[PDB]
This record gives structure tokens, sequence and C-alpha cells, in this order.
């Protein structure tokens, strides 16, 4: 099989991102993985003129003795030219689809001469009492964004069959993922995927139930001074988002220098107003419109006792859907491992609706994140992220949200 | 001799061309000491006479160490030629090695000149050999092998020494070496006959390679002297750390002291250099001579005493627990051991005061905590068992409820005070039964001239007027005020989008000697209720 000149984008040159220092169980373990990729031929040592690095890790997803091999191409995917995927709208509108990783396809196509070099990749070594292990690809990597790609039209090919087998089913690739979305029963959903399964061996997703959960004021039966000093303050803040929220009457009950332990009685135009401000949230701001051009951003607030609020959106205050993450059971110490989990959640969620993954804003610090994040990573696949520092507000309002 | 090893290819940068700086001129007796040396060389195979062709030239020159040596300049060739793989920068720790019956190390100097040079590349290399004055063409060469000095020397000599060692390190896996610069550190746990005996079957092997033996005399034995320690059999040292004795420092000499006892601290518990640090106040040259004063003294004597203390560590052992103690040495210093068994440690060290914005104890322990784990991963590839001076119900109160994702592996409490806690906790709810300050602060931003001040519900009241403030100081003073003229329970009302950080994250150190002032105040209340309200 012949190889497609591939290229980095005009002006780009390879990527040399510096090796984490990685665990010596894992360590052993991408070792022992590396030696039989380069038997099989799959990737080969190289010299010391080549400058270029990416970053690689091992993980464990479904099984547990094994060990998996994840390599970070988010550099070189950046600078690797254009070319892609058709994202079909039908998928968030099934009520199952399940994810199957289709990595290994792509070790049967060979890898453009002049290009392998960008590839290269460093197993490190304990103490540095060893130079790293150098390696460049001879086939498509998994987790680069030119795989897919290339390896277009041998999957269509592929799925084609099935595909015209059962055109009530929808089928999304995004890197080495597959997305298969079905309305049939939960048995016949998952029988109907092994059908697919043993079709590629020869070669538990609900989007419907994603709900929009809207934000839900205080009621009370007695209202303190500090009370509506905290509703008012939320409302304020939320009026960035619904302009046609007000504070007004709400505002005139703090006129004075009251305990803030002191009971309040509204005033029916206060009652009115919070009547007003209650309809105004019961449904999202209209005119948010998803934005291809442009790139999807994911926020998460730490709300604290496990729980976890995110927004998705393009622009401030034009949420695209926001929601919340309640940690799952055992990562009950574990603030990191929560947090991961959950970035693995909102970047599944946002595959599966536009086809891409947003960049998220993540409330950790640099250093606390990539220390420990590879630990509970289970995607084959990575999205881009910041840390920042979490606004006061922004998590009052959020904490809101209806249960 | 040359190794039969291939050539890595190189290349120069993107489009560059070879250098072509000019021959410095020397004196006859210079160039006939260079032609001596370039005749040995060029029998060798080193490097070849040349010809018209090259454009290119590096100059040469001639130093005396006490008989004559090349020097060939490739500062232009170097930053012209490719980059290259990091020749491995990253600096080991003794507390990593494995502890190993016998280690031996072998020399490979002149190893550069073993390995030969990609023919392709070999032009740029071109030097010259100058004719006593001016008069006629001076002898032109070329480089056939690594070039000491150039760029890639280090990178492909120690790519081509790993190949080289490939089917060695797989005959005989109970062996480690460790290549370092033109060293090659051997260990293993065989017998002392056999050890000697592998290596020198290794050396023997080598030798095969066009990589030369050295001699008994330029052989080194323990303890091994690299990279500033001493290591032995059993444990490694560190070694003497020495400080001038001196009737007179200038500014650049307490600098420099500063500078090597600062370095200090880390393997030494009590180094302190604030009076010495002090002399550089108003300082107005390099050389200027600033008096010890008896402070300064005083401590450069305390300092003196304590280097001369023996500080070792000892080596890895795969199969005993890697423990980790903490100690909050003062407010944003701290000092950590990691050992296996009990007193005998691994590595120390300690983490400096960085003076900055707001943060509290339990986060820099957290802080220090990470430092730590990131380290041993890099040098055991594990990270330790953590025993640290706060209470997991300190721990559990405080992580749980911060707005970041922090974590601490798995830990354990010891309590050897001081022990880390939270010097304060804001109420959930408004206190009832205790003052309500209304506190506001203004100050016009141009004529830094504002007022500060408060109205509780008891009807009490303040006004101070501030000069040369700024808005977030009249705010902050606002609740200054509140904190200092109210009892030992406050509720305080604020439209300070600052103060709102501080219920967010409730600092216990800060920058700002206001923000540390009521910090102060806020530790001593019993209960103190923060509420923020729009502007
Ligand atoms: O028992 C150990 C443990 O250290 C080692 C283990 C393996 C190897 Cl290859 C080198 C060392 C070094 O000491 C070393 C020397 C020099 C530079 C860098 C590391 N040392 C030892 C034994 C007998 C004598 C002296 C020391």
């Amino acid at each position: 099989i012949e190889t497609v000149p591939v290229k980095l984008k005009p002006g780009m040159d390879g990527p040399k991102v510096k090796q984490w220092p990685l665990t010596e169980e894992k360590i052993k373990a991408l070792v022992e993985i590396c030696t039989e990729m380069e038997k099989e031929g799959k990737i080969s040592k190289i010299g010391p003129e080549n400058p270029y690095n990416t970053p690689v890790f091992a993980i464990k997803k479904k099984d547990s003795t094994k060990w998996r091999k994840l390599v970070d191409f988010r550099e070189l995917n950046k600078r690797t030219q254009d070319f892609g995927i058709p994202h079909p709208a039908g998928l968030k509108k099934k009520k199952s689809v399940t994810v199957l990783d289709v990595g290994d396809a792509y070790f049967s196509v060979p890898l453009d001469e002049d290009f392998r070099k960008y590839t290269a990749f460093t197993i490190p070594s304990i103490n540095n009492e060893t130079p790293g292990i150098r390696y460049q690809y001879n086939v498509l990597p998994q987790g680069w964004k030119g795989s897919p790609a290339i390896f277009q039209s041998s999957m269509t090919k592929i799925l084609e069959p099935f595909r015209k087998q059962n055109p009530d089913i929808v089928i999304y690739q995004y890197m080495d993922d597959l997305y298969v979305g079905s309305d049939l029963e939960i048995g016949q959903h998952r029988t109907k995927i092994e059908e697919l399964r043993q079709h590629l061996l020869r070669w538990e997703l609900h989007p419907d139930k994603w709900t929009v959960q809207p934000i839900v004021l205080p009621e009370k039966d007695s209202w303190t001074v500090n009370d509506i000093q905290k509703l008012v303050g939320k409302l304020n803040w939320a009026s960035q988002i619904y302009p046609g929220i007000k504070v007004r009457q709400l505002c005139k009950l703090l006129r004075g220098t009251k305990a803030l332990t002191e009971v309040i009685p509204l005033t029916e135009e206060a009652e009115l107003e919070l009547a007003e401000n209650r309809e105004i949230l019961k449904e999202p701001v209209h005119g948010v419109y998803y934005d291809p051009s442009k790139d999807l951003i994911a926020e998460i607030q730490k709300q604290g006792q496990g729980q976890w609020t995110y927004q998705i959106y393009q622009e401030p205050f034009k949420n695209l859907k926001t929601g919340k993450y309640a940690r799952m059971r055992g990562a009950h110490t574990n603030d990191v491992k929560q947090l991961t989990e959950a970035v693995q959640k909102i970047t599944t969620e946002s595959i599966v609706i536009w086809g891409k993954t947003p960049k998220f804003k993540l409330p950790i610090q640099k250093e606390t994140w990539e220390t420990w994040w590879t630990e509970y990573w289970q995607a084959t696949w990575i999205p881009e992220w910041e840390f920042v520092n979490t606004p006061p507000l922004v998590k009052l309002w959020y904490q809101l949200e209806k249960e | 001799p040359i190794s039969p090893i291939e050539t890595v290819p190189v290349k120069l940068k993107p489009g560059m061309d070879g250098p072509k700086v000019k021959q410095w001129p020397l004196t006859e007796e210079k160039i006939k000491a260079l032609v001596e040396i370039c005749t040995e060389m060029e029998k060798e195979g080193k490097i070849s006479k040349i010809g018209p062709e090259n454009p290119y030239n590096t100059p040469v020159f001639a130093i005396k160490k006490t008989k004559w040596r090349k020097l060939v300049d490739f500062r232009e060739l170097n930053k012209r030629t490719q980059d290259f793989w990091e020749v491995q920068l990253g600096i080991p720790h003794p507390a990593g090695l494995k502890k190993k019956k016998s280690v031996t190390v072998l020399d490979v100097g002149d190893a550069y000149f073993s390995v030969p040079l990609d023919e392709d590349f070999r032009k740029y290399t071109a030097f010259t050999i100058p004719s006593i004055n001016n008069e006629t063409p001076g002898i032109r060469y070329q480089y056939n092998v690594l070039p000491q000095g150039w760029k890639g020397s280090p990178a492909i000599f120690q790519s081509s020494m790993t190949k080289i060692l490939e089917p060695f390190r797989k005959q005989n896996p109970d062996i480690v070496i460790y290549q370092y610069m033109d060293d090659l550190y051997v260990g293993s746990d065989l017998e002392i006959g056999q050890h000697r005996t592998k290596i020198e079957e290794l050396r023997q092997h080598l030798l095969r390679w066009g990589l030369t033996t050295p001699d008994k005399k330029h052989q080194k034995e323990p303890p091994f002297l690299w990279m500033g320690y001493e290591l032995h059999p059993d444990k490694w040292t560190v070694q003497p750390i020495v400080l001038p004795e001196k009737d007179s420092w200038t500014v650049n000499d307490i600098q420099k002291l500063v500078g090597k006892l600062n370095w200090a601290s880390q393997i030494y518990p009590g180094i302190k250099v604030r009076q010495l640090c002090k002399l550089l106040r108003g300082t107005k040259a390099l050389t200027e001579v600033i008096p010890l004063t008896e402070e300064a003294e005083l401590e450069l004597a305390e300092n003196r005493e304590i280097l001369k203390e023996p500080v070792h560590g000892v080596y890895y052992d795969p199969s005993k627990d890697l423990i980790a103690e903490i100690q909050k040495q003062g407010q944003g210093q701290w000092t950590y051991q990691i050992y296996q068994e009990p007193f005998k440690n691994l590595k120390t060290g300690k983490y400096a005061r960085m003076r900055g914005a707001h943060t509290n104890d339990v986060k820099q322990l957290t802080e220090a905590v990470q430092k730590i784990t990131t380290e041993s991963i890099v040098i055991w590839g594990k990270t330790p068992k953590f025993k640290l001076p706060i209470q997991k119900e300190t721990w559990e109160t405080w992580w749980t409820e911060y707005w970041q994702a922090t974590w601490i592996p798995e830990w354990e409490f010891v309590n050897t005070p001081p022990l880390v806690k939270l010097w304060y906790q804001l109420e959930k709810e408004p206190i009832v039964g205790a003052e309500t300050f209304y506190v506001d602060g203004a100050a016009n931003r141009e004529t830094k001239l504002g007022k500060a001040g408060y109205v509780t519900n008891r009807g009490r009241q303040k006004v101070v007027t501030l000069t040369d403030t700024t808005n977030q100081k009249t705010e902050l003073q606002a609740i200054y005020l509140a904190l200092q003229d109210s009892g030992l329970e406050v509720n305080i009302v604020t439209d300070s989008q600052y103060a709102l950080g501080i219920i967010q994250a409730q600092p216990d150190q800060s920058e700002s000697e206001l923000v540390n002032q009521i910090i102060e105040q806020l530790i001593k209340k019993e209960k103190v209720y923060l509420a923020w309200v729009p502007a």
C-alpha cells in the first residue's frame, strides 16, 4: 500500500514538547508495548538528529491487567495540514450511543516517509540513569489528526455494508473513536453492536436523556436581610444573561442598617419582581446558536461535596449547554479524579453533539493537574485546556440549577 | 582508531550555509606546533588535507596547558548546525542510585575523535593553518570525526555509545551502566572477581569498536567525585563546602557568599542569610566594601560550624517503603526529608517563602507535597508515603470545601509541631446577636483622597479620611476598621469585590500589608461573618 504526502501547515515546524516524568510501572509497560511494536515494524528507533518530540504515557480504560499506550499529539495535530469526517445531527437524537475504539485500524497504512520524523516520541528513564528510548512512526499513529482522514476511504468502504444493512443507525467517527447510535431496545441495541464489532474484527450513552436544566431561585417562608442580599447578588450577576432580570424593589427592602438576621416582610412589588425573575429563568436565553467557525469552550466550577457545574459556550453568557456532575462512587477523597471524569464526560457529550472537543477552563493548578490526570484518563483523545480562577459569583449562580 | 560505526546524518539549520570566519594570525612558533599536531592527526585518519574547493573556514588557536595544544573555535559553525535531541540534560541524583556491590568507572575521553563524522557535513568543519606572517597560503584541513567543541558531538557520541552497548546490556542485564559525558559507570552485584572479568569483557568489547582503553594512571577510583558529590560504597556525601574567611568583604563577595549559603540551606538544617543579605541594602558597586555587622558576623560564624557537620545520604533499595516527612519551618517555609529506613535519609530539602498575593498554609503544604511527588517520580519512579503535620480532620475540612481542585496522595499524620491548621473559618450564616457593620470605602483615585468607615445596626459609626490611598485600600480599611472596633463576633457587609475573594479562599497570608492586618483581626475573632452585596 502507498503513502499519501502529508505535511505541516505552511510555516509550522514539528513539535518539540517535553516528556513529563512517568512512574516506573508505566515506563516498564511502554517499554514492553514499544518493543513489540518495533518487531511488528510499526515504529523504529531514531537518532539524535531528530529534535522533535511528543509526549507519551500509559493508561488503562476497560481491561485490567493490560496497559494501553496513549500519545499526546495535540501539538502535532495543531501543526498538521488540514483535510475530514462529516457530522450527523442525528447522533444526539439517538436513544443509545456506544463508543468503539478503532485505533488499530491504522496500523495497516504506512505513513509518508518524510513526515515520520514529526512523530518522534520518548520513553523516559528513572533518574536519567539511561538515555530516553527514542522512536518515530512508520504507520499511521493513534491519536494523530491525519490518521482517520487518510484511513477515511477505507473506513467508509468497510462500514458501508453495515450502514446499508441498517440505514436507521448512525455511525460517527472522531479520532480513534466510532460513535454508534440507534433507537433499538437496549438488548437489541447491544446485540446490533457486536454485529459491527465482529464485522470489524475481520480487517453506553443516552443523549435523549441529556437534560438542559434551568435555574431555580430559592423560595422561603421568611426572608432575612442576608437572604435578600444574597438573592440580589446572584440576580444582579444573572442579569448579564437575562436583561429583564431586575432587583430594584428587592434592593429597596435593604435600605437601612438592619441586623443581617432580621426578618424583612416582602412588599407586593418585591414579590412580583421575584415572580417576574422566576418566569424569565424558566427557559434558556433566546438566540444562542452554535457557530462552526468558532471554538467551543467548557468552563467548570468546583461546587463542593463532590459536585461540579459546567457550561459549554462560544460567547460569554450565551450557553449552548450547562449542567452538573456529581463525583462517581469511590472518588470521595480525590478532587483530580472527579475533575478528569467530568472533562471526559463533557468532552464526549461535546463530540456527540457538534463533533469536536471543547477547550476547558479548569479550576485546578497546572502542577496539580499535569502531575496526575493520566492516572485516571481513559479516552483515546485529549482536549485542550487552560487553568483558571473561578469567579465567586459564577459558582454561586450555577449552584442554583434545578434538581 | 576510528569506530566502524555508521554516521549520523547532520545538516545545517534551515537554509543557512557553512561558516566562513577567517583564521586569526599566529606566530611562527604556534604555527610549527600546530603543523606538528595536525600531521599526527591526519595520519590517524582524524582530519584531511583538502583544497581550493571548500569556501568555509573556522579559526584555529594554540593554547599551552606545557606543550602546545590545538583549539578549534566552532562557535560560528555551532550557530549554523541543526538542533539535536537534548544530550540528556536531566541531572541524576545520588539518592536515586541503587546500591551495587561494585561500581567501576571507565574513561572514554578522546572517544569524541573515535567516532566518524557524517562525511556529508565534513566540509563545514574546514579550518586553516596559517603561514609565518601572511605570506604564502596556509595548509588546509577538514574533520573526518566528531570535532571537540562542535554542537553535535556530545549527542552523536552518546547515541553512538548507546548502540555499541546494547549487545552487552542484553547479554548481562544484571549489570547497570550509566553514560555520563566521557565516562561509563559500570555497576553490579556480582562477586568482585566476576565483576572485574565483566569489566574486562566490556572494555574488550569497546576496544573492538575503536573506543580505546584508559591507562592505570587515568584510571579513577572510589569514592567518586561526581557533579559535586562523593559516592562511597555504602553511602554518599556532599563535598566539603568552604567559606572564605576575610577582614574585608565587597558587595560581590557577599552576594557570592549568600549564593553558596542559600544553596547549602537544602542539605544543611539551619543555614540563615538574613543578616548577610541586609548588607546589600543601597550598595553602589559590586566592589564597594561593606563592613559586616555584628549580627552578620554572628551569622556567618554559626553557618561555618554547620557546614563542618557530616551530612550523608544513602542509596536506593527498591524493596523498602519510600517515605517523606514534611515540617513547616515558618510561614511559607517548609523542610522535608525522604527516607526508607529511619534516620538514614535518601535526600532532604526546603522550599523558600514565596511572598505572593494570597494563599493559606494547607494550600502551601499541598504544593510542597506536589513538588516532592514530582521529584520522587523523577528520581525513583514512584511517589512516597507522606507523613504530614496536619490532622486528617483539618485536611478533610479544608479540601472538601475549597474552590480549587487539590489533592494529597496517600498520607498519614505525624504530630511533630508546629502543626499546620486553619487560622480561622468564616461563619456559614449570619451571627445572631452579633453587631452588623455596614462598611464602605471611597477614594478619588486621582487625588488619592478618600474616606473609610462603617455604620452598624447598633448605631455605632465612624469615618476616617485617608491621605494618599486607593479605592481598594479604603474598601479594605473600611473592613479593617469594622474588625478592630467590633467584639469577638461580627457580621460585616461590604460591596468590595476583593472581599468576595477573601470569602472564597480565606487566605492566611498575603503580600498586602493591609490584607495582612485584616487577617490578623479575622484570626482574633471568635466568629466573623462576611457578606458581600453588589455596589
Ligand atoms: O552502590 C553504589 C550505588 O551507586 C551506583 C550504582 C550503579 C552505578 Cl553504574 C554507579 C553508581 C555510583 O555510585 C555512581 C558513581 C559515579 C557517578 C554516578 C554514580 N555505588 C558505589 C559502589 C561501590 C563503590 C562506590 C560507589
